[PDB]
């Protein structure tokens, strides 16, 4: 009950546009024979739709005013009110998915700037040598911090490029 | 030849036409609206 | 007219007289480089500051510089 | 060079028809630029304004309004034939300047006669700020 | 550089030649005269043919001659501006300063009597 | 050569072309890059040149008290504030036509007028003005006064009088006495005409001139004030049940703070504003007393410069060398100064129409609605200015020498992480609110709206529950009776701030769900990515990798040529030139936001908005598509209502956003060819060469293509943008 | 004080026409000046 916002199982406005989903969908089967493929295919549309309305429902999902429902963002507010999955948990998830790209592509690089003509090794990807970072990198944060702290993470400014004042 | 001749003598410096073009369009331009408009039905002073 | 302006990083290797479409530049001699060249611009009011020169100047930064200002007629391309 | 080459003006042009390209009100009123050459044969060339002419057999002589158009000429003329023009300028009261190979060996070479000028003897960026120079009339690049 | 058959016609020399602009011996102020006659003419046409008040009987004729008269007027302004600023420095007279300004009396002048006599003519 | 017309510029004297015009007339306030002249002549012409921005500034304020007081409504408007609309000024068209004329009679008037937007009329009926002689009086009082700041501005620069070079630098005493005097008493003469003017034309009472020095403002009378009883004065405040024109419901208190707004008018109590007026007087002259003047007491800004370096080396030199920098450079005070402006600028259009200030300036929608508009367009061209001057004191007067290892050499030194991590921020914050409009988008087109991503805003929300909105729920401060907050001063403005904010009808703190946060988001996409585009600018002003000597070719060059793989749009100017569209498209961020938000909460669909401003689609079909309808029915071969103007201007803006199109897509080359055969046409005809050009036409410059498209671009969106705005909020609201 | 009711029919005119008039004249005197 938390920002003004009812829960979908207990909202009103939820109904109402499951209902009208449900009765479009209804409209667009009952011009088809039951035995035939359009229906089937509208049949298993609004099996999909119940499905993803009860789904949102039982799972602490708010919704204001107009049926649809929202993300509480919050952490803390989240955490005590079970809405952690909502946004908490998908940026945990999505950090580890980027930091594992970023520390496969730095690997990469890094590794292919040692031999003669790297921009080769750009153009022309090493497949075995890519493929070998892409499974080493399921601890990439680790690695990351390790790098971090003996230092070979960053560059000194003295040997980085920098344009005149 | 004699025509057109003289008719601009009054006119031909350049001070003198300056200042009869200015003169004449002020004239003409002042007396559009309370005399050149309210004449010939123009849709502006009517209301 | 622009001012074109040559400093001692010039190596002599007459690339900016070359690509110069106007006859501005010019090679005097010279002891700061192995070539014993050095641009020099006793034309530059004919110049209408195209940056060809520029362009194929190979030392890094540039040996040669144009800066704009100033226009007339043979700074504009005018031929009219 | 060694002596400068004087303009005549009846020296015969190269055979082409009507110009759209060439001398403007500019050529009567301001300078305009003749360039010369010794052609050893009967050939065909581009001109910089317009289509193509055929240069006679001995010295040609051609009209243009601007030093850009001269100096194409006479590249084209060098890279395609060899053939070493040079161009003059021509004011409205009839002042002739001698313009292109003004030591006669063409501005590629040296030649050891040349003084340079408008030359910095720094480096680029070497240069001091805009605010040293303020209210003096005085660029940061010449000095 | 580049004649043409119509540039270089004798045909069209010759309508050239005897026009006010380009005629051979003539005093600026006739030169003006004509133009402003010739004009002023043509110009009167059009404002009386679709003006603001075109629908009105009698009052679209005087509203598109004093219209031609105003146009005419900032066309004299303009050709002594142009004279004022083109011919303030120093052989043909009418360039001259004080000829360009005598063409523009005249002009002013032809086109006042052109304004007139297209509305005497159309008045009849 | 040598014409008279650039006058301060020999180099343009010399330049046979039409450009000599052109940059005759674009560099004409440009005195720092006059031949010939000094610091201190160019500080005599800031001076007059100041004196003539104000003069200009004093008699468009007197045209408009004047146009108001001639033909105008402003008594009929007195008498009815909320049915008969405003009159601007009247209309002499003869290009008008019968049924033009016969539509624009609006107001009971006697020609065709103008329905004013500006909001001079609630402005002056809140100030006290009641009569049309009054406004007369008042015009030609302000063109009197533009008068005087004309001879003062003749006077301070003739021989004699002209200020010395170190007056103007005189930092501390301008700031004591620009504090002091054109802050402080400024305040306290404006507070005092409120409480002996406004406040009783706001109880009924017509308190002029002929009946001043005669009329007590309190029935006290100013023995509080020596005794210090000042609480006499917050003792019978206005009733809830007050008119405004009479004295019904009134009080007798000229200094409260009766919080939120009046319950007749939707406005903030006279009090109210005489109460913070004079104690920003009061505070203001107390804080002018600062700096040392010639007095043996007082603060040194250089002192208090170089005394502010923190140790252990965290600032490296700290802000030492920094008062020269500030006091010489004109730009850098220039750049500061637009900043504040623009800051404040937005400040108030962000504070007008959540808290209005004027009486029935609420119920005004239309003119609440061009306020905001304008005041965020002009705050968002001055802080674009404010950066583009920023990068012209990086360019011109800029001593690394002077201010070495300072916060400005810092800034310098690691300017390129300053630009990467803008960027990131701008590119993260435009990815994810795109991704998220384009999902919505998608979701709400495939017939299932609630798979839609909308993240409730529980930040912005929490807030306003701090501050007293109790519809989100929460316990926090200002909601709940316990609280410390809500504790002290319950008696002083929660019981009107409270009720003000807990009413759903007014634009205080209106109620926001995830399109209101995704709008908000974009707002900060817009003003980041301006920002990078403006920092990007300004540091590498004077240096870059692809050009380090940017600093000797100034501030406004078109390029460096094809060298280098390309150097188009390399300066700072170019830079701010391209700020410039991306400040147009954030404002319009804003003002779309603030319009349709507002629209909504007018005609009582709030819903809809909160459904609609979801998607993109809601916002091209529900305030893009639906709002227009009355805008381009304005003329038609079926007739024509009073929004004929706005369509004919409507037009008029996309035609001139499609002549900045015409400026910006082609850059040179393809005018000078054309140009070139225009020039061969005209000298080789009869009839026509005789007329010839004192000087040779030209293709006009990329950096002057570059002002003339952003020019045509900006005044098209101006001017299109308006056109809808008051037409959709004039045509169905009153 | 109040002005006449045939001012907007007159006012308007002088800086609608011959006031951009003269501006334009003097301008173009001005530009094309030498010396
Ligand atoms: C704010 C400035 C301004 C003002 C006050 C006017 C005023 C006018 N214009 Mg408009 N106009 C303007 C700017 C302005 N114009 C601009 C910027 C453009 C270009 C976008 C136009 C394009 C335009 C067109 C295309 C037409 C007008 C016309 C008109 C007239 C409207 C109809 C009418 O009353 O007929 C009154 C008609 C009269 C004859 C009454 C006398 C007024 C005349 C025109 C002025 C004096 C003439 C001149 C000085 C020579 C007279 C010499 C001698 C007889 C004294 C009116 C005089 C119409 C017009 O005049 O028809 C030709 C017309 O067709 N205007
Ligand atoms: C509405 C049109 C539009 C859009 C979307 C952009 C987008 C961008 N501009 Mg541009 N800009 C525009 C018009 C536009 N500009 C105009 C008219 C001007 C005036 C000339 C400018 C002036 C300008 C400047 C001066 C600068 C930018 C910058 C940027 C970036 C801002 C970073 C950001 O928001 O995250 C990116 C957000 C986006 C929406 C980018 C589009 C990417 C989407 C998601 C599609 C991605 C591909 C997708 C998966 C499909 C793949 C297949 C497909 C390729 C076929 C971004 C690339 C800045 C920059 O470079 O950033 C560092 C910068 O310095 N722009
Ligand atoms: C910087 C962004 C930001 C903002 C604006 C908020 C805002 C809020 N947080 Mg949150 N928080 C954040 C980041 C943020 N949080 C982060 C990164 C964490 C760590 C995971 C938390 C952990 C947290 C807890 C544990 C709690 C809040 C709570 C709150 C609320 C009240 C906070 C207060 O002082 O009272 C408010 C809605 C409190 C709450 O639920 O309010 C009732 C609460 O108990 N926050
Ligand atoms: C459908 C889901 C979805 C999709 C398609 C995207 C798409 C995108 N995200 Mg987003 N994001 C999402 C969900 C999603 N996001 C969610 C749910 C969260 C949590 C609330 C975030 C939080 C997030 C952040 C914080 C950032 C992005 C960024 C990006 C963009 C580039 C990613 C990149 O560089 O490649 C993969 C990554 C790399 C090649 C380099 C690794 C860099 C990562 C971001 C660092 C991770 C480790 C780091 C130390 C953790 C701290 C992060 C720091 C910000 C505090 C891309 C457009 C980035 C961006 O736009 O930058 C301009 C960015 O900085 N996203
Ligand atoms: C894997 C390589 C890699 C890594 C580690 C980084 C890391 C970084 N970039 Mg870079 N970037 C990359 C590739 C990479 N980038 C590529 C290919 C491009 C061209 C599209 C860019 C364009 C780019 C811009 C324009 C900006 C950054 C910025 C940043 C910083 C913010 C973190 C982030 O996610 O930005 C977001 C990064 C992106 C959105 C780029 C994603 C491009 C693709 C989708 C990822 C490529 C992955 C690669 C193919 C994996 C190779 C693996 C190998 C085995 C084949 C960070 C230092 C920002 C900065 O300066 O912050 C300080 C910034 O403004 N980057
Ligand atoms: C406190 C206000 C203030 C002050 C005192 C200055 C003063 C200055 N600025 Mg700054 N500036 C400001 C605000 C200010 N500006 C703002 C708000 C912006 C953002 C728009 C800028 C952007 C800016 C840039 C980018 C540059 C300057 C420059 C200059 C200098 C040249 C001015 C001059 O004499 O030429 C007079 C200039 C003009 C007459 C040009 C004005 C043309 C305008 C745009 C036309 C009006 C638009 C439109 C067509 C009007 C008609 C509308 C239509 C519907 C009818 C001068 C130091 C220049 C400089 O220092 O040179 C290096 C420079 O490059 N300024
Ligand atoms: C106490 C004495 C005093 C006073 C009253 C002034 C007053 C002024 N001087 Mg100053 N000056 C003084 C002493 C003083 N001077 C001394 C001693 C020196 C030498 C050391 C100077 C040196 C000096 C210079 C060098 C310049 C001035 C200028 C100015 C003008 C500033 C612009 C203006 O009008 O403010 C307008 C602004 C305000 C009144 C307030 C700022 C706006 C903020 C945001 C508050 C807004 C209030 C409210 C919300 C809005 C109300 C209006 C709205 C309802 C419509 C102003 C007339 C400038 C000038 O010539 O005129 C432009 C200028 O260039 N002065
Ligand atoms: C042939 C097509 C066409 C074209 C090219 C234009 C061109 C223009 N119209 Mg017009 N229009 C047209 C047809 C057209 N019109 C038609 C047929 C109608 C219906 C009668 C309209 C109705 C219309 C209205 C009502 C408005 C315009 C406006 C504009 C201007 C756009 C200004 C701009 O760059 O905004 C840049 C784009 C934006 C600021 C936002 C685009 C709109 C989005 C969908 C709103 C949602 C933005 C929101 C904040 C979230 C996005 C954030 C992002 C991160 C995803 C320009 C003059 C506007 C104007 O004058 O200036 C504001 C305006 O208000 N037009
Ligand atoms: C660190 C993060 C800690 C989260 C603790 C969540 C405890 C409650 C719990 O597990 O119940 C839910 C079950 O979700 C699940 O499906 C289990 C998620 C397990 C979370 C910890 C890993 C998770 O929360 P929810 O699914 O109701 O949250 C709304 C969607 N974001
Ligand atoms: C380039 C450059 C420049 C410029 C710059 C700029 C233009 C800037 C801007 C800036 C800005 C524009 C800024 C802003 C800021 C802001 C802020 C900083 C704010 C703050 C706030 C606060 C702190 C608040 C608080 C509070 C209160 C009081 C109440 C409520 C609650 C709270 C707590 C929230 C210059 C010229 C210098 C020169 C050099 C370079
Ligand atoms: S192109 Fe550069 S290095 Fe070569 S001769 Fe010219 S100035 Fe010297
Ligand atoms: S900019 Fe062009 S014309 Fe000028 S010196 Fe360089 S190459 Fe020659």
């Amino acid at each position: 009950d938390v920002a003004g916002l009812t829960p979908c199982s207990e909202s009103k406005a939820y109904n109402k546009l499951e209902r009208k989903e449900l009765k479009t969908l209804e409209k667009r089967l009952k011009k088809y024979e039951p035995g035939s493929a359009p229906y089937l295919a509208l049949q298993a549309t609004k099996e999909r739709t119940q499905n993803r309305f009860k789904n949102y429902a039982k799972a602490g999902l708010l919704c204001g005013n107009d049926g649809l429902p929202h993300l509480i963002s919050d952490p803390g507010l989240a955490l005590r009110f079970n809405h952690a999955g909502e946004v908490f948990i998908p940026t945990f998830g999505f950090l580890y998915v980027a930091g594992y790209i970023g520390h496969v592509g730095r690997q990469y690089i890094i590794k292919s700037k040692e031999d003669a003509k790297p921009t080769d090794k750009e153009i022309i990807l090493d497949v075995p040598l890519a493929l070998q970072l892409a499974f080493q990198g399921w601890a990439w944060p680790l690695a990351a911090i390790q790098e971090l702290r003996n230092g070979s993470l960053l560059e000194k400014d003295e040997n980085i490029t920098v344009s005149p004042r | 030849e004699e025509f057109f001749q003289r008719a601009t003598d009054a006119v031909s410096r350049r001070e003198s036409l300056n200042g009869f073009v200015a003169l004449s369009g002020i004239a003409a331009i002042a007396l559009f609206g309370l005399k050149g408009a309210s004449t010939l039905e123009l849709p502006i002073t009517k209301g | 007219a622009h001012v074109v302006k040559i400093y001692d990083t010039c190596i002599g290797c007459t690339q900016c007289v070359r690509a110069c479409p106007l006859d501005v530049l010019e090679m005097v001699p010279w002891d700061g480089c192995k070539a014993a060249q050095m641009a020099s611009s006793p034309r530059t009011e004919d110049c209408v500051g195209c940056k060809r020169c520029e362009t194929a100047c190979p030392t890094d930064f540039l040996s040669v510089r144009v800066y704009l200002g100033n226009e007339s007629t043979r700074s504009l391309g005018l031929a009219y | 060079p060694w002596k400068q080459p004087e303009l005549d003006p009846d020296t015969p042009s190269p055979i082409f028809g009507g110009s759209t390209g060439g001398l403007l009100r500019k050529a009567q009123v301001e300078e305009f630029y003749v360039t010369t050459w010794e052609s050893p044969k009967e050939q065909i060339f581009e001109m910089p304004t317009g289509g193509a002419a055929i240069m006679r057999k001995g010295p040609n002589l051609l009209k243009f309004a601007r030093k850009e158009q001269c100096l194409a000429l006479t590249t084209q003329l060098r890279t395609k034939f060899k053939m070493t023009p040079c161009f003059y300028r021509v004011y409205a009261d009839g002042k002739v300047e001698y313009l292109h190979p003004k030591d006669g060996v063409y501005p590629e070479k040296v030649n050891a006669g040349r003084v340079g000028v408008n030359q910095n003897m720094r480096s680029i960026g070497e240069n001091v700020d805009p605010i040293k120079v303020k209210f003096t009339g005085s660029q940061p690049f010449t000095i | 550089m580049l004649e043409t058959p119509v540039t270089s016609a004798p045909i069209v020399a010759n309508y050239l030649s005897n026009l006010p602009a380009y005629r051979t011996g003539v005093a600026p102020n006739l030169r003006g005269v004509e133009i402003g006659l010739a004009h002023g003419f043509l110009l009167a046409g059009p404002f009386i043919k679709l003006g603001p008040l075109r629908n009105v009987p009698g009052a679209a004729e005087v509203v598109g001659c004093m219209s031609a008269a105003g146009l005419v007027l900032i066309l004299a302004l303009c050709l002594s501006l142009y004279g004022n600023a083109a011919f303030q420095s120093t052989s043909d007279p009418l360039m001259s300063s004080e000829g360009w300004a005598k063409f523009a009396g005249g002009f002013t002048v032809g086109g006042l009597s052109g304004v007139a006599w297209a509305y005497v003519l159309t008045q009849v | 050569a040598t014409k008279l017309f650039p006058k301060f510029s020999q180099g343009l004297a010399q330049d046979p072309s039409t450009r000599r015009i052109w940059y005759g007339l674009a560099t004409a306030h440009d005195f720092e890059s006059h031949d010939g002249m000094t610091e201190e002549n160019l500080y005599q012409k800031i001076f007059a040149s100041h004196f003539g921005q104000l003069a200009i500034i004093f008699l468009w304020t007197s045209g408009n008290l004047f146009h108001v007081a001639w033909q105008g409504n402003f008594e009929q408007w007195v008498t009815d504030p909320i049915h008969v609309r405003p009159i601007a000024h009247a209309i002499w068209d003869p290009h008008f036509g019968q049924p033009a004329v016969e539509a624009f009679t609006r107001g009971g008037a006697s020609g065709p007028v103008n329905i004013a937007t500006s909001g001079v009329y609630q402005w002056w009926y809140t100030i006290g003005l009641r009569s049309n002689q009054e406004l007369y009086v008042s015009s030609v009082f302000l063109a009197l006064v533009s008068a005087v700041f004309l001879f003062a501005g003749w006077l301070h620069l003739q021989p004699n009088f002209q200020p010395s070079l170190s007056w103007f630098k005189d930092a501390e005493s301008r700031l004591n006495h620009h504090l002091s005097g054109l802050f402080g008493v400024s305040s306290l003469a404006w507070t005092g005409h409120l409480v002996h003017v406004a406040i009783p034309e706001s109880r009924g009472q017509h308190v002029g001139w002929d009946n001043f020095l005669s009329v007590l403002p309190h029935p006290q009378g100013l023995t509080p004030f020596w005794s210090g009883n000042w609480a006499a004065y917050a003792q019978n405040p206005d009733t809830a049940s007050h008119a405004f024109g009479t004295a019904d419901g009134s009080g007798t208190a000229i200094l409260t703070f009766l919080g939120g707004f009046h319950p007749q008018t939707q406005s903030l109590w006279l009090s109210d504003m005489a109460h913070h007026h004079l104690a920003i007087a009061v505070l203001f002259i107390v804080a002018g007393h600062m700096y040392r003047t010639n007095f043996g007491i007082g603060h040194r800004l250089e002192a208090i410069l170089e005394a502010h370096t923190p140790p252990a080396g965290g600032l490296g030199a700290g802000h030492k060398g920094l008062f020269h920098t500030v006091n010489n450079s004109l730009h850098f005070q220039l750049g500061l100064a637009l900043a504040s402006v623009g800051t404040i600028t937005s400040l108030v259009a962000q504070h007008m129409y959540s808290l209005p200030p004027y009486a029935y300036l609420a119920v005004d929608f239309t003119t609440q609605a061009s306020l905001y508009t304008h005041h965020q367009y002009i705050a968002g061209f001055i802080m674009c200015g404010a950066f583009a001057h920023g990068a012209i004191f990086f360019i011109r007067d800029y001593d690394p020498e002077q201010n070495k290892g300072n916060v400005l050499a810092r800034v310098l030194d690691h300017k390129e992480a300053i630009i990467s991590h803008l960027s990131w921020v701008s590119l993260f914050l435009g990815f994810h609110t795109l991704g998220l409009y384009v999902h919505n988008d998608v979701v709400q087109a495939f017939g299932t709206p609630e798979k839609q991503i909308l993240i409730e805003p529980v930040f912005a929300q929490w807030i306003q529950a701090a501050q007293g909105k109790s519809l989100y729920g929460f316990d926090l401060l200002l909601a709940s009776s316990s609280s410390s907050a809500y504790s002290a001063g319950q008696s002083l403005w929660l019981p009107g701030w409270l009720e003000a904010i807990n009413n759903n009808q007014n634009s205080l703190f209106l109620t926001i769900g995830p399109g209101d946060f995704l709008v908000h988001h974009a707002i900060a996409l817009g003003l980041h990515t301006t920002t990078l585009i403006l920092v990007k600018g300004a540091l590498d002003a004077r240096g870059s990798k692809l050009m380090p000597d940017k600093k000797d070719f100034g501030y406004s060059f078109p390029c460096d040529g094809p060298g280098r793989g390309g150097t188009c749009d390399i300066s700072a100017y170019d830079a701010f030139y391209l700020a410039v569209f991306w400040m147009l498209n954030t404002i319009g961020w804003v003002t779309f936001y603030w319009h349709w938000k507002h629209l909504t909460l007018w005609q009582g669909n709030v819903s809809q908005f909160d459904e609609s401003s979801t998607y993109l689609m809601g916002w091209l079909r529900d305030y893009l598509w639906l709002n227009s309808s009355q805008l381009i029915n304005g003329y038609n071969p079926f007739g024509m209502n009073s929004l004929s103007v706005w369509a004919w201007t409507f037009l008029f803006g996309h035609l001139v956003y499609a002549t900045g199109f015409m400026f910006l897509i082609s850059w040179r080359g393809y005018w000078q060819e054309l140009i070139e055969t225009l020039v061969w046409a005209h000298e080789k005809t009869p009839l026509a060469n005789l007329v010839y050009w004192k000087d040779k036409p030209v293709a006009l410059s990329i950096v002057q293509a570059r002002l003339v498209g952003l020019a045509h671009f900006s005044v098209g969106y101006i001017f299109t943008y308006a056109a809808f705005l008051i037409a959709s909020t004039s045509g169905r609201f009153g | 004080f109040v002005p006449p009711a045939w001012a907007p029919s007159l006012f308007v005119p002088l800086t609608g026409l011959v006031l951009p008039a003269i501006g334009m004249a003097w301008a173009f005197t001005y530009i094309q000046k030498e010396k």
